[PDB]
RNA sequence: AAUGCGCAGAUACCGGGAGGAACGCCGAUGGCGAAGGCAGCCACCUGGUCCACCCGUGACGCUGAGGCGCGAAAGCGUGGGGAGCAAACCGGAUUAGAUACCCGGGUAGUCCACGCCCUAAACGAUGCGCGCUAGGUCUCUGGGUCUCCUGGGGGCCGAAGCUAACGC
């Protein structure tokens, strides 16, 4: 019941799951939802398909504190990542625009072997 | 560095004949001022190895140009290290 | 001597009083290094890239200089050590490499 | 193939030292702060280098972004 | 999948702080170095090199047993540091078994200073120097009369020729 109308939503994308949360226009979260919150559990919650409930989910609980508007800002390579946008448009809430935010270090920690193979 | 003119001075102490820009002198005079300022760099600078070669090769170039000019005129051989300061 | 480029990034929220006394101990530090000033152009406040101490705004300087070598980074050092100086950059001078003109 | 506009081209007389034309300088960047690589920038080997070493300078100076947010996907 | 973390409220998101390590784009088909090897920016201090002029010296040259110095990584000593990563190790899985591959942790180490160690697929698996023997072409970097000439460097294709062949 705060009363919103203009968010914004990051998508956060992983080979592995798929996170929706929606704030304030300072940042500060609504509400959120995931492939793990829509009842799935291993493998499925990076599945495309529960990346559009996440999205639809974190919506409609958001829809009901009147959002209306949201910037969206995509935050990751993985899978799933697209469709999660595709359901954020098709929930009537406007996209009023959408921004790749995905966070790259400009060479600075030593990646974890199994993402780096060759470097 | 070794800006122009104090290479200069340096020419004008050592050469045979005005204008003589690469008397046996005047190029041992010259390394000596290259060698004296590098090795006064790797007093300070010691990990610095990759100049230290450098001056394996000027102390090189130059204690053969010496080896030269004693066989052909120990005259100014024996002058032109009283004049500097080599062989100590 | 050299001829280097001393570029002096200021907080850009300070009034009159408080900005001509920065400038102040930024040509004394200068005059006490040996930095005889040719050309200089204080080329007011910009809008910055990204964020400098919180200000998304800056208040820039530059000066042109010839001073001692040796006494740059001591220079540097000093221009530095105040708070309102957020970017001290001491570039040496270069001859202009134009292209495509 | 691999060719649209030119960078070099769409400007003039400019110094590839000056390290405060912010205007002139950004026109070599991406839409993310990236440089932008020679097939594009239409600089020669040399150029490049010269411009690469005065944008990063501009980046300490909080004229030029390093790294900016792509906005469309 | 499970160990694991999460109601002592994690994950996701915004603001502030600490720290350690590495330097995205540019950037490679490129450059520098005797080799190892070298990549954010600035300054200082230094090494090698290349061109033009055709000014100086006058064979002062080449190689080089031994000697001396340098020498990835790992490893060692003393002190410091410790984000991420990670031998050993501790778990979870997988398997016939699993002292492995996969997953969650994790010490030495990886970092810095100083002192050792002296190895390598330390590779172009090709010692250094100088002379001679078609050309084409791409590229880095100088110079001149700059459609072209003339240096130095890095590739490719190829004359003669060489090679057990591959290839050069
Ligand atoms: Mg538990
Ligand atoms: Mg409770
Ligand atoms: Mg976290
Ligand atoms: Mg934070
Ligand atoms: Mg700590
Ligand atoms: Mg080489
Ligand atoms: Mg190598
Ligand atoms: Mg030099
Ligand atoms: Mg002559
Ligand atoms: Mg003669
Ligand atoms: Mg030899
Ligand atoms: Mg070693
Ligand atoms: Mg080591
Ligand atoms: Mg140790
Ligand atoms: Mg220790
Ligand atoms: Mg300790
Ligand atoms: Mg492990
Ligand atoms: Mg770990
Ligand atoms: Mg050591
Ligand atoms: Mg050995
Ligand atoms: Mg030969
Ligand atoms: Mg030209
Ligand atoms: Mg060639
Ligand atoms: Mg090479
Ligand atoms: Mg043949
Ligand atoms: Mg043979
Ligand atoms: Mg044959």
């Amino acid at each position: 019941k705060r009363q919103v109308a203009s968010g914004r939503a990051y998508i956060h994308a992983s080979y592995n799951n798929t996170i929706v949360t929606i704030t304030d226009p300072d940042g500060n979260p609504i509400t959120w939802s995931s492939g793990g919150v829509i009842g799935y559990k291993g493998s499925r919650k990076g599945t495309p398909y529960a990346a559009q409930l996440a999205a639809l989910d974190a919506a409609k609980k958001a829809m009901a504190y009147g959002m209306q508007s949201v910037d969206v800002i995509v935050r990751g390579t993985g899978a799933g990542r697209e469709q999660a946008i595709r359901a954020l448009q098709a929930s009537g809430l406007q996209v009023k625009s959408i921004v790749d935010d995905t966070p790259v270090p400009h060479n600075g920690c030593r990646p974890k072997k199994k993402f780096r193979k060759a470097s | 560095p070794i800006t122009k003119e104090e290479k200069q001075k340096v020419i004008q102490e050592f050469a045979r004949f005005p204008g003589d820009t690469g008397s046996t002198e005047v190029q041992v005079a010259l390394l000596t001022l290259r060698i004296n300022r590098l090795s006064e760099h790797l007093k300070v600078h010691k990990k610095d190895h990759h100049s230290h070669r450098g001056l394996l090769m000027m102390v090189g170039q130059r204690r053969r140009l010496l080896r030269y000019l004693q066989r052909e005129d120990p005259e100014r051989y024996r002058a032109l290290i009283e004049k500097l300061g080599i062989r100590g | 001597m050299r001829r280097y480029e001393v570029n002096i990034v200021l907080n850009p929220n300070l009034d009159q009083s408080q900005l001509a006394l920065e400038k102040e101990i930024i040509q004394r530090a200068l005059e006490n290094y040996g930095a005889r000033v040719e050309k200089v152009e204080e080329l007011g406040l910009r809008r910055l890239a990204y964020p400098i101490a919180k200000d998304p705004q800056g208040y820039f300087l530059w000066y042109q200089v010839e001073m001692p070598e040796d006494r740059v980074n001591d220079l540097a050092r000093e221009l530095r050590i105040r708070d309102n100086v957020r970017r001290v950059m001491v570039v040496k001078s270069q001859e202009p490499f134009l292209a495509n003109a | 193939p691999s060719r649209k506009a030119k960078v070099k081209a769409t400007l003039g007389e400019f110094d590839l030292r000056d390290y405060r034309n912010v205007e002139v300088l950004k026109r070599f960047l991406s839409e993310t702060g990236k440089i932008l690589p020679r097939r594009r920038t239409g600089l020669s080997g040399k150029e490049q280098r010269i411009l690469a070493k005065t944008i990063k300078r501009a980046r300490i100076l909080g004229l030029l972004p390093f790294t900016e947010k792509l906005v469309r996907k």
